[PDB]
């Protein structure tokens, strides 16, 4: 049961827990309940992370950290 | 649009291919809607074969200023095939075929709920291979890049509306077939921190992984340069 990893600047949560193909098989009648349930648990954790960030009020704003996932630019650096 | 130190939001161009059918067009319309307002689409078909001639994609990317493209084709061999393409300096960066399984669901298959357009999405990725397998790492990079929208330092709590969820269809050992990737979109609800509940809004897509094109090491260095 590894801990979830967060990239809060991208509002993203990463879950490396074991997944069982029998729970998610296209013929499994409860596959969507299982997918939604997993997503719901990870969204709860993500929201809890986001809501513990420093906040401003101008309406309430979170101060997101810089995104950490390495994503390619669309154009070369000037 | 000239290069910038802080880049614009990536724009996506959806391209019906010659063999695009009605089902595929409906999928395209609903998935492209999620990328609004940073989205363009062609109304007519184009005869594109990405793995035999990438040239028309590079021209489209430059002409329409879209560094993200999705081509829609279908054959008996590759049914409901969505080829996702990213460019760097308008040249092909990577491509991957993601073929939509027959169990897909459209927006119309879910009870209509209000949906504010243009909000930044949350993401949850379920599956260890998204961090360690070269194919699933590309898929995670692609979908974050594709849908994350505007980068911001201030996030409005009230705009935390929906989540894009991507799940690998079970763990797998090397040598086994690569499992499908399960794409889901949910809107948040809550009740009293509150307990979050989710309601699916669609589209619901199961992607079967096809062929890939990856960048040379030189291009990687260029594209990821700080």
């Amino acid at each position: 049961g590894p801990e979830a990893v967060y990239d809060l600047g991208n509002l993203a949560a990463f879950d490396s827990n074991v997944l069982d193909k029998n729970d998610l098989d296209s013929s499994n009648a409860r596959r969507e309940e299982k997918i939604k349930s997993l997503t719901r648990d990870n969204v709860q954790l993500l929201i809890n992370q986001l809501l513990s960030l420093p906040m401003k009020t101008t309406m309430t704003l979170l101060q997101l950290p810089d995104p950490t996932t390495d994503l390619p630019r669309e154009k070369p650096l000037p | 649009r000239e290069a910038k130190l802080v880049e614009n939001v990536k724009q996506a161009l959806f391209i019906p291919g010659q063999s695009c059918n009605k089902n595929l067009h409906d999928i395209m319309v609903d998935l492209s809607a999620l990328k609004k307002p940073d989205m363009k689409r062609f109304n007519r078909k184009n005869d594109i074969h990405p793995f035999e001639d990438m040239s028309p994609l590079e021209f489209f990317s430059e002409k329409n200023d879209c560094s993200l493209m999705v081509l829609m084709t279908s054959s008996k061999k590759r049914k409901n095939n969505m080829t996702f393409i990213r460019t760097f300096g308008y040249k092909i960066y990577d491509m991957i075929e993601l073929m939509v399984a027959d169990n897909f669901k459209l927006l119309s298959d879910f009870k209509k709920l209000t949906f504010t357009v243009g909000l930044k999405p949350m993401f949850t990725f379920q599956g260890a291979a998204f961090d360690t397998h070269p194919v699933y790492k590309q898929i995670k990079s692609l979908f974050l890049d594709f849908f994350r929208g505007e980068s911001t330092d201030l996030q409005d709590v009230a705009g935390l509306q929906h989540v894009i969820s991507m799940t690998i269809q079970g763990d797998f050992q090397d040598g086994e077939p690569l499992p499908n990737v399960l794409f889901r979109v949910y809107k948040l609800k809550s009740y009293k921190l509150p307990r979050i509940e989710l309601v699916e809004i669609g589209p619901r897509l199961d992607f079967k992984i096809g062929r890939i094109h990856t960048p040379s090491p030189d291009m990687v260095t260029e594209a990821h340069k700080k």
